[PDB]
RNA sequence: GUUUUUUCACUGACCCGGUGAGGCGGGGGGGCGAGCCGGGCUCUCGCUUCUGGCGCCAAGCGCCCGGCCGGCCGGGCGCGAC
């Protein structure tokens, strides 16, 4: 299954490949407002482990915490 | 389409009307406040019998919350006759007094007789 | 002149004639000022046609 | 016959003489904060030194081939909710009185047939939004001999399948009379994604500067010498 | 204990400026197509007193390029400066008096005022009454200009940026004696809750760190840490040098 | 090569300023001087400065299109405004 590679790709953060995704996806939530609705799940693959099963009533926030 | 303005502004989307599966409430609320709860009785004071006998009114005490509209429309459809004017003061006491100007084609006097004052 | 001085909510009430005078800029601009602008908009719009008429006889000659 | 009084009466847009005329602002509006983000994010794409894991998605099936391998796709479709019911009802006949061969949807389905190797061909979307999905795919179907080639539209890819959109489609089985034309994808697609991906995997996308960044850069050269 | 009263001016509320009859944002004209490339015709329909500000200001109205409607500015208005004269505002615009151009397209020696301090901030620099700033020399290549600023300090200035040429109306207004405690009322009632100063000194040692004692002295050095605290940071702030100021 | 480092400058986060985000950057074609013999290049320009008027909702020119009876009684699109 896909969910697998996913996994590991996102346990190598320091890669070329993923520090290019961390990096201009963190620039389009910064100019998004500090709590909005995503449209779906980021990560599908880490929703599933913490219950989120794709069906409707199931909803995703993307809100920011200032570091 | 070409852009003359250098704003955008949000476009006149549709919108539709309540088309309700079910009304809120089941019947609507009946008029409680009727033709006979916004006259509660007549004045009966020697100041007021005066004002029957000498200017051609009748003195009412009214439910607060009428106007002189809702006044008229009541002394018209309760006791058969027709109003001038309505002059609307509320008392010290806190309940509304209607000076209720009768049109001159009545006698007051004779109509204070008829809702039963002596 | 010839415009009645009253409160302005008043001017409802008033005629159009009493809050004018019958000519170009009526009630709005005085006749001194119109017709000394009568002439300025003639003498500059003359003097267009001067450095018109100037600039292909400026032109011409090369 | 010219009727004198019509006189051409010409406007002078100079600068302070007569107004401007209601032109094309198209590129000066001031667009919502959606608008602004999703162009200025696919210069980002354009800026940054894109990884050639990201970049090899932008290497698409060209129209020539694209048109090909959808129409080839269109044979082997898998059934829609109204079709599923009138067979279902025939094994209902006979009950009171096999499978065709289709497309495999998503990446979960497509992966494990990859490794497995039923995979004859698999068709991966350019625009898959966590792109993470599908990342791996193209080193996956290398590695296991398996034919990739990338579409532009992951909906018209997911109008195969009849959904809104479907990150990957992948052939396993197909007739003996569509095996011809099967293969001839492959013919073309191996060719162009798996014998030349050494250098898909040194072809870093964007490091491309602004047009009158570029512009600035080829005048500069144009003095100097 | 108690706050100094220097602490409680930027709190706000009793020391916010009074700009009640302060008539407008004395600003400049903002860069558009007719500032950067040519220049745009406009009346000066009135000079004008803003309260707080000693400088007349001048209701100059410009004819809109886009719009049929009339645009109207409120400039710092440059001393000899009329009514119904013809203000010009652009690039290609003629080196006189209260006409602003950028500082790119002027001579060297050349006085402004109201003159920006970056391209577009609509004019900052060297505009109270009777001060001017001089263009001193220009750099073509990285596109820059030296102008001493009224304080005599040259700023390296980025040359996209206007100024309206001439020195500012009103000058020479502090040369008249304020004869009397009622003028400087009238003159800070204009402005904001500054006038009434009462000497640290005077005050008592919990208000102002210069107060108390038996006799009315400083005590400790008046020149301060720059580094200091508020409530601290009382006297002469970081004093360079200080007293009888001998030499130029 | 790899890494460190120093100076020049890059933009793309980040910051600033203005605007009703109204003409930015490159190219092309019409003025202007300079240069070999009608042709061509490295450049320059882009219309408003004697006055305390006036200007917007297009003239012009093309282009298509619906009756009574090639002729009259009305609409659209392109430039003008690359």
């Amino acid at each position: 299954g896909a969910y697998k590679y996913i996994q590991e790709l996102w346990r190598k953060k320091q890669s070329d490949v993923m520090r290019f995704l961390l990096r201009v996806r963190c620039w389009q939530y910064r100019q998004l407002s500090a709590l909005h609705r995503a449209p779906r799940p980021t990560r599908p693959d880490k929703a599933r482990r913490l219950g989120y099963k794709a069906k409707q009533g199931y909803v995703i926030y993307r809100i920011r915490v200032r570091r | 389409k070409i852009r003359t303005s250098p704003t955008f502004r949000r476009p006149k989307t549709l919108r539709l009307r309540r088309q309700p599966k079910y009304p809120r409430k089941s019947a609507p609320r009946r008029n409680k406040l009727d033709h006979y709860a916004i006259i509660k009785f007549p004045l009966t004071t020697e100041s007021a019998m005066k004002k029957i006998e000498d200017n051609n009114t009748l003195v009412f005490i009214v439910d607060v919350k009428a106007n002189k509209h809702q006044i008229k429309q009541a002394v018209k459809k309760l006791y058969d006759i027709d109003v001038a004017k309505v002059n609307t003061l509320i008392r010290p006491d806190g309940e509304k007094k209607a000076y209720v100007r009768l049109a001159p084609d009545y006698d007051a006097l004779d109509v204070a007789n008829k809702i039963g004052i002596i | 002149r010839g415009v009645r001085a009253v409160r302005p909510k008043v001017l409802m009430r008033l005629s159009k004639t009493k809050k004018h005078v019958s000519r170009a800029y009526g009630g709005s601009m005085c006749a001194k000022c119109v017709r000394d602008r009568i002439k300025r908009a003639f003498l500059i719009e003359e003097q267009k046609i001067v450095v018109k008429v100037l600039k292909a006889q400026a032109q011409s000659q090369k | 016959v010219v009727n004198p009084l019509f006189e051409k009466r010409p406007k002078n847009f100079g600068i302070g003489q007569d107004i401007q005329p209601k032109r094309d602002l198209t590129r000066f509006v001031k667009w919502p904060r959606y608008i602004r983000l999703q162009r200025q994010r696919a210069i980002l794409y354009k800026r940054l030194k894109v990884p050639p894991a990201i970049n090899q998605f932008t290497q698409v099936l060209d129209r020539q081939t694209a048109t090909q391998l959808l129409k080839l796709a269109h044979k082997y479709r898998p059934e829609t909710k109204q079709e599923k019911k009138q067979r279902l009802l025939a094994r209902a006949e006979k009950k009171a009185a096999k499978r065709p061969p289709v497309l495999r949807a998503g990446v979960n389905t497509v992966t494990t047939l990859v490794e497995n190797k039923k995979a004859q061909l698999v068709v991966i979307a350019h625009d898959v939004d966590p792109i993470e999905l599908v990342v791996f795919l193209p080193a996956l179907c290398r590695k296991m001999g398996v034919p990739y080639c990338i579409l532009k539209g992951k909906a018209r890819l997911c109008r195969l399948v009849h959904r809104k959109t479907c990150t990957t489609v992948a052939f396993t089985q197909v007739n003996s009379e569509d095996k011809g034309a099967l293969a001839k994808l492959v013919e073309a697609i191996r060719t162009n994604y798996n014998d030349r991906y050494d250098e898909i995997r040194r072809h870093w996308g964007g490091n491309v500067l602004g047009p009158k960044s570029v512009a600035r850069i080829a005048k500069l050269e144009k003095a100097k010498a | 204990g108690r706050v100094i009263r220097g602490q409680r001016k930027g709190a706000g509320s009793v020391f916010r400026a009074h700009v009640k009859h302060r008539k407008g944002a004395a600003r400049l004209r903002a860069v558009d197509f007719a500032e950067r490339h040519g220049y745009i015709k406009g009346i000066v329909k009135d000079i004008i007193h803003d309260p707080g500000r000693g400088a007349p200001l001048a209701k100059v109205v410009f004819r809109d390029p886009y719009r049929f409607k009339k645009r109207t500015e409120l400039f710092i208005a440059a001393e000899g400066i009329h009514t119904g004269q013809f203000v010009y505002c652009g690039k290609k615009a003629q080196l006189n008096i209260g006409n602003v151009l950028p500082v790119g397209t002027m001579p060297e020696g050349t006085i402004v005022c109201c003159l920006e301090e970056k391209p577009g901030d609509r004019g900052k620099l060297a505009r109270a009454s009777g001060n001017y700033a001089t263009v001193i020399s220009h750099n073509p290549e990285t596109k820059k200009t030296r102008v001493k600023l009224p304080s005599g300090s040259k700023k390296v200035i980025s040359s996209a940026n206007r100024a309206v040429v001439g020195v500012v109306a009103g000058g020479g207004r502090i040369d008249k004696p304020i004869l009397k405690a009622g003028r400087a009322y009238h003159k800070y009632k204009a402005k904001r809750n500054c006038w009434p100063r009462v000497r640290g000194v005077a005050m008592n040692p919990v208000e102002h760190p210069f107060g108390g004692g038996n006799h009315q002295h400083i005590g400790k050095p008046s020149t301060i840490r720059r580094d200091a605290p508020a409530g601290r940071k009382v006297g002469l702030i970081a004093a360079r040098r200080t007293g009888r100021l001998r030499g130029t």
